């Protein structure tokens, strides 16, 4: 499982 | 806590998401890739997003940020993006999946 990038 | 999902998976997620939601709607799930750890799974135009959450010593970590408890941490991406497209689309919380 690969997640997504949270915005700073 | 009507956004915690409890031991869904990914994939249960994936489909409840496509299912019953729109954009926006989003769950709490128990991570499937680390026990204590937890995911937040949004409904987004095209492809679902998941975003790691890891509890450290009762703090809740995600990205670069950190908070106090998993309610703080979903109020505060109702009112900041927690993702933010190169064509300036910012995606919000903005609901618990019904």
């Amino acid at each position: 499982h690969i997640y997504d990038e949270v915005a700073a | 806590s009507e956004w915690y999902y409890g031991n869904v998976t990914r994939h249960q997620a994936e489909c409840a998401l496509n299912e019953r939601g729109v954009e926006g709607d989003f769950l709490i799930r128990d991570s499937e890739s680390s026990p204590s750890d937890f995911s937040v799974s949004l409904k987004a135009s095209g492809k679902n997003k998941h975003f790691k959450v890891q509890l450290v010593d009762n703090v809740y970590c995600i990205g670069q940020r950190r908070f106090h408890t998993m309610d703080e941490l979903v109020e505060h991406y109702k009112k900041a993006p927690i993702f933010t497209s190169e064509h300036g689309e910012k995606l919000y919380l903005v609901r618990a999946l019904q």
